[PDB]
């Protein structure tokens, strides 16, 4: 059980930490987050409660450091940093741990949400969406573009999301235009899984990411990259089975863990509806299909 | 952006375009079987690709043997008409290549989008217009050349004959659409109209009569009332 210590709290805030969340209060004496799950990455957030937009934070894996939070008044953030001193950083841990500065990171047993949410999302990959490799831990906001968004302007501040084009020659086979555009099983066993991600626990733990980057920043390119790859397994006839039982588990843990008021601008009709009703896969993502139509059945 | 009454002498200007009907590609009649069931046999078809300033018409023969063994025949007619379409563009010289081209049905833009990949810079439109251009097969030399192929063919016609000699584009094409609104909306009439007056004649290379500009008058006038008294039928009016 991991650490990640807060110097301060000077800007009333509310912190969330994976799925959980929590108040604090302008220069309230809070000193972290305790008993932090090892073998996952994390999120830790921010919303001030000042400004309701551009809520922020940072993946991070506490095997790769020990980090903490720090607001900086000039930039007005709370920033992580590492600590490289790792006896300075134990001293401080336990003198807060002592002083129950800290709140505890609140898992209960039963519940495996965040790893089934995180499965296949490795700090490694993120790192190469995200690039800023000075830092192990990766910042994130909800004003972020993608790559794709951009072709379409600061580069080092992009998330760099494989790009996915239905009508491109990536995409298209010449002299397999209708094959390919109506079946896209090449572009995603051969183009997308063989060539660029290797295998399919890479895609999912892009496809993941990305929807937990829309869920907790409101991240709109992040939604749509979490879209398309969807919609690219389930427009596709070929796909190996074991993709398609573990897609229908990756989906309904996300649908499940999605606020029910952002259902409006985080779910995209057309895919679901194609994904669910339409497309090759309609009959192979039947979890997904059973919580969508009890949970937003306005949608379809 | 798609092509509407607001934007509707672009299509006159000289940056090189296209019109591309497909309304006519998968063509059947329909019957019953022995069994009682019905059934359908294809006729051959033909894709209708016109060049709205010149009269240059592409005429595409399609075969009743591309369809042989394929599945979902309307939706392969609509990739089949861009393959075709690809193809010609293909076959024309740099600066013969259309800059626009102009779908008539909306479901082309995907296909035609698809098998254009290699020409980003030919925007593919849609059209807001309601034009005739499926009355293409009541002219009898296009019809009677379409039901005559044994094989796939390209034929190169001038929808226009040599009115351009004595109008302009904007108004050739104007006539264009009212004869093709009439043969759309009543074709014996309209045919009969054309023919009426065993003097005036279709010289051997050309589609239409060979009318004056006084006679193009009275005729277009003809044209306008049959399409006015259909419409009151139509609808009770
Ligand atoms: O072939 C021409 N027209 C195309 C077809 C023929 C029947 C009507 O449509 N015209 C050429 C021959 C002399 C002028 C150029």
């Amino acid at each position: 059980m991991n650490t990640v210590p807060f110097t301060s709290a000077p800007i009333e805030v509310t912190i969330g930490i994976d799925q959980y969340s929590f108040n604090v209060k302008e220069n309230q004496p809070f000193h972290g987050i305790k008993d932090i799950p090892i073998g996952h990455v994390h999120v830790i957030h921010f919303q001030h409660a000042d400004n309701s937009s551009m809520r922020y934070g940072y993946w991070f894996d506490c095997r790769m450091g020990n980090f903490y939070i720090q607001y900086d008044p000039k930039d007005g953030l709370y920033k992580m940093m590492e600590e490289r001193d790792g006896a300075k950083f134990e001293n401080i841990v336990h003198n807060f741990k002592e002083r129950q500065m800290m709140v505890s990171y609140p898992k209960i047993d039963e519940d495996d949400t965040w790893y089934n949410l995180t499965e296949f999302v490795q700090m490694d990959k993120i790192r190469k969406i995200v690039r800023k490799d000075e830092n192990q831990f990766s910042y994130v906001d909800s004003s972020m573009t993608t790559v794709q968004e951009n072709e379409l302007s600061d580069p080092a501040h992009s998330l760099n999301y494989t790009v996915i084009n239905f009508k491109s020659r990536e995409a298209i086979r010449p002299g397999h235009e209708m094959e390919d555009f109506l079946d896209k099983s090449y572009y995603l066993n051969t183009v997308m899984l063989q060539g660029i991600f290797k295998n399919s626990s890479n895609y999912f733990g892009e496809l993941q990411f990305a929807f937990l980057n829309a869920m907790f920043f409101g991240n709109y390119g992040s939604s749509l990259q979490w879209h398309a790859m969807i919609e690219l397994i389930c427009s596709s006839a070929t796909v190996p089975k074991h993709m398609l039982d573990k897609l229908d588990e990756i989906l309904y843990y996300q649908i499940k863990t999605l606020p029910e008021q952002y259902s409006d601008i985080l779910l995209n009709e057309r895919v679901w509806n194609i994904c669910l009703y339409s497309s090759f896969q309609k009959n192979s993502l039947h979890n997904t299909e059973k919580i969508m139509e009890n949970k937003y059945p306005e949608l379809l | 952006g798609a092509m509407n009454s607001s934007n509707y002498a672009e299509l006159f200007n000289n940056d090189i375009k296209l019109f591309v009907d497909d309304t006519n590609v998968y063509r059947v009649t329909v019957h019953k079987t022995f069994e009682g069931n019905v059934a359908t046999k294809a006729i051959n078809g033909c894709i209708f690709t016109l060049n709205p300033k010149t009269g240059h018409l592409f005429l595409k023969i399609i075969h009743t043997s591309v369809w042989a063994g394929q599945k979902r025949l309307s939706q392969l007619a609509k990739w089949k008409t861009a393959e075709e379409v690809s193809a010609l563009v293909r076959s024309l010289p740099k600066e013969e290549q259309p800059k626009q081209i102009i779908v008539t049905r909306k479901a082309m833009l995907d296909p035609l989008e698809v098998h254009m990949l290699d020409f980003p810079n030919i925007a593919i439109r849609p059209t807001e217009l309601r034009l005739p251009f499926s009355a293409a097969m009541s002219i009898d030399k296009l019809s009677d050349v379409v039901m005559k192929a044994t094989e796939p063919q390209m034929v190169l016609f001038n929808i226009y004959d040599d009115w351009l000699d004595r109008i302009s584009s904007y108004t050739a094409f104007s006539r264009l659409t009212l004869l093709l609104r009439a043969l759309k909306t009543n074709e014996e009439s309209a045919k009969m109209i054309l023919l009426s007056d065993p003097t005036i004649t279709i010289k051997s290379y050309h589609l239409w009569p060979s009318f004056t500009d006084e006679q193009w008058i009275t005729i277009e006038s003809q044209m306008r009332d049959l399409i006015l008294t259909e419409y009151g039928r139509k609808y009770n009016v």
